[PDB]
RNA sequence: GUAGAAACUGCGAACGGCUCAUUAAAACAGUUAUAGUCUACUUGACAUUUAUAAGGAUAACUACGGAAAAGCUGUAGCUAAUACUUGCAUUAUCCUUUUGGAUAAGUAUUUGUUAGAAGGAAUUAUAACAAAGAAGUAACACGUAAAGUGUGUAUCAAUCGAGUUUCUGACCUAUCAGCUUUUGAUGUUAGGGUAUUGGCCUAACAUGGCUAUGACGGGUAACGGGGAAUUAGAGUUCGAUUCCGGAGAGGGAGCCUGAGAAAUAGCUACCACAUCUAAGGAAGGCAGCAGGCGCGUAAAUUACCCAAUUCUAAAGAAGAGAGGUAGUGACAAGAAAUA
């Protein structure tokens, strides 16, 4: 038969997930759910290979089986299950709290968060859909229905939903003035406060975002995630602060110790 | 028998009520010093009342003597070493014994005794 | 060769062995189902009466009601077909199988009494085993004791001390689970309708 | 209470592993579409035309058997289940205007008549009227804060995927130049079929479609790509083989279950081989892991283990020749004694 393939290969596997080539033959092929597999890490190697709690997979079921951690403050025992693209991960028994973030170079990390930050999740919305009874919802990135959303919400906004009650709380918009976080690109990890929207009728509509050193990069407006107003962004962003330094000067940096 | 016990990256592990890092065993100009004198020396240096809550593994004595790395992990209380290690590594440990190692010829019998071909 | 008489009533059976073809001629050229004096096999047996029921053919293959040889025949065997005990889920397998038509190659052969006869048979109709483990249903046990709704049936237990449980009961746990997925929808009723109206002053 | 042989029920066995015979615009690759579709597990939303809890019938089991033999099974008697099957409030709208009366009641899907948040474009979402109408909305199980979980369920969405699909890209050969078209070839119309579009199939109709920019053929000791060797630069040659895609399970064909298979350690038949047989009849598929024969210039152990990687499960605890560990190993590769 060819039925839907169930193992993952770890030269297969995504890069960021970082697994070395020589430790294993598989992957943790992370099951259905909230996110993509390509663009979502596995409780596995959020538990294993970044916060180094586990040294093996059944480490992590054991972890996973008191019911410790929570992803969106719900308990989540499943040790291939996405993460997503920015979400709060609460370790209970060490009291901590973590959103995972991309760094600059496009790799899924866990910023350490506070307890009064570990209540808003950035949704970005993806379609709007009216069903019976005029009724409308909208289909995040996160993969939630929010039914009843504001009339104002548009398809490529952004909802701060409060994670206990799941209803939003803000929107934020795409203007030229808003500041996003690129997704999936050469440019992801950067926040850059969108220069411009160039739309083009029948195929891919490209955004242009300036840096804050006033670097200039474009993208797919499917790899964008608006992250607040011109003000400030609505999350504490990773260390990096969502700049992407060159190459040659970061060596710099580097050697500067 | 002295030597130094370098203890790096070590972290707290509520998770598993174990404390993780990894060990350098600065013994200079004498031979690889047994695990029993390590886990004395370990409780000393952590304040520890006993010497069956640790686990060291991994032991490898580089090239031309004189220094020892490893991992050990500190365990909160025995109940707990038993709720998170394997059965090999607690018979390693010597707290409790070995299996019945009669191994893979179970999975000849398993189909060998073929449900309703026998009886019992 | 080796009769099988059962008995339904008494729940027990008597196997007869006998090498005379002319006892069991009556028997031949009869399908699965019928009805035949069983006189010629016994004088004890004189007055009974048995229904052809099953039977093996010299090789042992069974013989099958709807087909209507005196042979044996190959066919397809089904899912819900008597004489097939399926491998996998939807395995489906040809065999050979005795036709229902009896004749002189039955290497054994089973009936059952239908209506008495005029003798006694030891272990025939001189004792009997009831149902060797009584009926798990409260419902079944409420028809068993004619009791109704009056009171509980866990101290009507049939023990071999040791109790069988009741299936379908009315336990506490059973009327609490039924209130709280009432109250389930009694609250999730409310608290759409107060999501449902919020909307609306939002709405302007 | 603690467990629990067996068995019924549930899920998985459609993944993995192996091989490269087939295959030359096919497969594959990059690039699209699905506004032409299906999608289990998982995640988020969330539902409509005796009730202090309904029905029979079966496994396991018991007794009697048949056959040389098989993962064969006959009869009789019992019993459950989240197996199989029946079946028990309510909400919304109009108004004098917290509050009172009045009005109305089918989820998908199909047909007819209409109005019309988004997309690039709608016969879209949705809404109204008129007809039909599936399936369901718990007659099920265990227990967390100093109410919870499991299992099951209608629809939508997400996800894990799949099937089709656009554009472009391949070796040699003209001592292959005209092919296709009754036998569907090219297209129109209508329908059937499908999960959906489609000559996919059928009926009628028209005579189209491809080709020296190489059609149609033939050959390939041809699975395609990522890649390999040799490269100053161009090139030439190789790619069975770690990953991806395809195809196959001796050769064909057919089919059940299922979300998913034209499955092959599933079934049905023929062809070729081939095993047992008491001669009546049974059972088979190493291009899985070892291992044997044969073939050949040409290739290892009938080993140990689930400790790691990861998958299936009723999901810590069991399994896994997946996989790992060692054995054989001057295939290659690196360091480096014989002072």
């Amino acid at each position: 038969g060819k039925g839907i393939k169930k193992h993952l290969k770890r030269v297969n596997a995504p890069s960021h997930w970082m697994l070395n080539k020589m430790g294993g033959q598989y992957a943790p092929k992370t099951s259905s759910g909230p996110h993509k597999l390509l663009e979502s890490i596995p409780l596995v190697i959020l538990l294993r290979n970044r916060l180094k709690y586990a040294l093996t997979f059944d480490e992590v079921k054991m972890i996973l089986i008191q019911k410790i951690v929570k992803v969106d403050n719900k308990v989540r025992t499943d040790c291939t299950f996405p993460v997503g693209l920015m979400d709060v991960i609460h370790i209970t028994k060490s009291n901590e709290y973590f959103r995972l973030l991309y760094d600059i170079k496009g790799r899924f990390v866990p910023h350490r968060i506070t307890n009064e930050e570990s209540k808003y999740k950035l949704c970005k919305v993806k379609k709007i859909l009216l069903r019976k009874g005029r009724l409308s919802i909208a289909v995040t990135h996160d993969g939630r229905s929010i039914p009843y959303i504001h009339p104002d919400v548009k398809v490529n906004d952004t909802v701060r939903l409060d994670l206990e009650t799941g209803k939003v709380l803000e929107h934020l918009k795409f203007q030229v003035g808003s500041l996003v976080m690129v997704t999936a690109g050469h440019s992801v990890g950067r926040v850059g406060v969108i220069s411009s929207i160039d739309k083009n009728m029948g195929t891919y509509d490209i955004i242009h975002v300036k840096d804050s050193r006033n670097k200039v990069f474009a993208t797919r407006l499917s790899n964008v995630f608006v992250i607040g107003d011109n003000t400030k962004p609505y999350i504490s962003l990773p260390r990096e602060k969502g700049i992407k330094l060159d190459i040659i000067e970061e060596r710099r940096n580097r050697l500067k110790a | 028998d002295q030597f130094t016990i370098r203890v790096k990256k070590y972290m707290s592990n509520p998770l598993l009520r174990r404390k993780q890092f990894a060990l350098e065993i600065l013994h200079p100009n004498k031979g690889s010093v047994a695990k029993k004198e390590v886990k004395e020396r370990l409780a000393k240096m952590y304040k520890l009342n006993n010497v069956n809550t640790i686990v060291l593994f991994g032991f490898k004595t580089l090239f031309g003597g004189g220094r020892t790395k490893g991992f050990g992990l500190i365990y909160k209380n025995v109940d707990a070493v038993k709720k998170f290690e394997k059965k090999y590594r607690l018979v390693r440990e010597g707290l409790i014994d070995k299996e019945t190692k009669a191994g893979r010829r179970a999975s000849k019998e398993l189909k060998n005794r073929r449900k309703k071909v026998r009886g019992t | 060769m080796k009769l099988n008489i059962s008995n339904p009533l008494n729940n027990v059976q008597k196997s007869i062995e006998i090498d005379d073809e002319k006892k069991l001629l009556p028997f031949m050229e009869k399908r699965i189902g019928n009805a035949v004096p069983g006189d010629s096999i016994g004088e004890e047996f004189t007055g009974y009466v048995f229904r052809i029921t099953g039977g093996n053919d010299k090789q042992g293959f069974p013989m099958i009601q709807g087909v209507l040889t005196n042979n044996r025949v190959r066919l397809l065997f089904k899912k819900g077909m008597k004489c097939y005990r399926p491998r996998k889920k939807g395995e489906r397998k040809r065999k050979s199988v005795r036709g229902c038509i009896v004749g002189q190659d039955l290497s054994a052969l089973n009936l059952t009494l239908v209506k008495k006869g005029v003798n006694e048979i030891p272990g025939l109709t001189d004792k009997a085993v009831g149902k060797k483990l009584g009926p798990k249903r409260a419902s079944k046990i409420r028809k068993l004791f004619n009791l109704d709704k009056s009171d509980d049936v866990r101290k009507y237990v049939i023990g071999r001390f040791i109790k069988p449980k009741i299936q379908r009961l009315v336990t506490e746990k059973r009327l609490l689970r039924k209130r709280n997925l009432l109250q389930a929808k009694e609250k999730r009723r409310l608290e759409k309708k107060q999501q449902l109206k919020e909307y609306k002053q939002l709405l302007n």
